[PDB]
């Protein structure tokens, strides 16, 4: 698969500008931070709820380990 | 209306040039130009003079993909030299 026998495409026009004339960082503090906020809100409902389950498991494991370590009779 | 305004705004006497070449005399063409083209125009309407502002060679690309064609056409172009400089030569 080299470059030129891929597909058959009509009806398409691509416009693009030189890399020199458009600037390096177009509004990198006025678009990118609301953009990554939208990215974060679109993912943490499907990523975050397992890891808090793991954090609870970690706390429970260390806590029950020390409680099975400690004994307390009375005589 | 718009054709009227275009005709009145551009087809004006100081920017038109009567050129002839061949078996004729510059006497005779000056005579016939004085007989016909005199009283043509020369005054703009509401002082609305068009003027060439300089333009910007941006530098970019457009590709129009249409695979239902037998051959492919490519053009690539760079900056303008203008007219006056010997860089044209």
């Amino acid at each position: 698969r080299q470059f030129g026998h891929l597909t058959r495409v009509r009806h398409v026009i691509t416009y693009s500008l030189s890399p020199f004339e458009q600037r390096a960082f177009p509004h990198y503090f006025s678009k990118g931070i609301p953009n990554v906020l939208r990215r974060t809100r679109a993912c943490i409902l499907r990523v975050a709820p397992p890891f808090v389950v793991f954090y609870l498991v970690y706390t429970w494991g260390t806590q029950e380990f020390e409680k099975s370590k400690r004994k307390n009779p009375a005589a | 209306a718009d054709l009227t305004e275009y005709l009145s705004r551009h087809y004006k006497a100081p920017r038109m040039v009567l050129a002839a070449a061949g078996g004729l005399e510059h006497r005779q063409l000056l005579d016939l130009a004085q007989k016909h083209f005199s009283g043509l125009s020369g005054t703009y309407d509401e002082d609305a003079v068009p003027t060439l502002t300089p333009c910007r060679f941006t530098g970019s690309e457009i590709r129009h993909r249409e695979d239902g064609l037998p051959l492919a056409h490519v053009a690539i172009a760079v900056e303008g030299p203008g007219w006056a400089n010997p860089d044209n030569v």
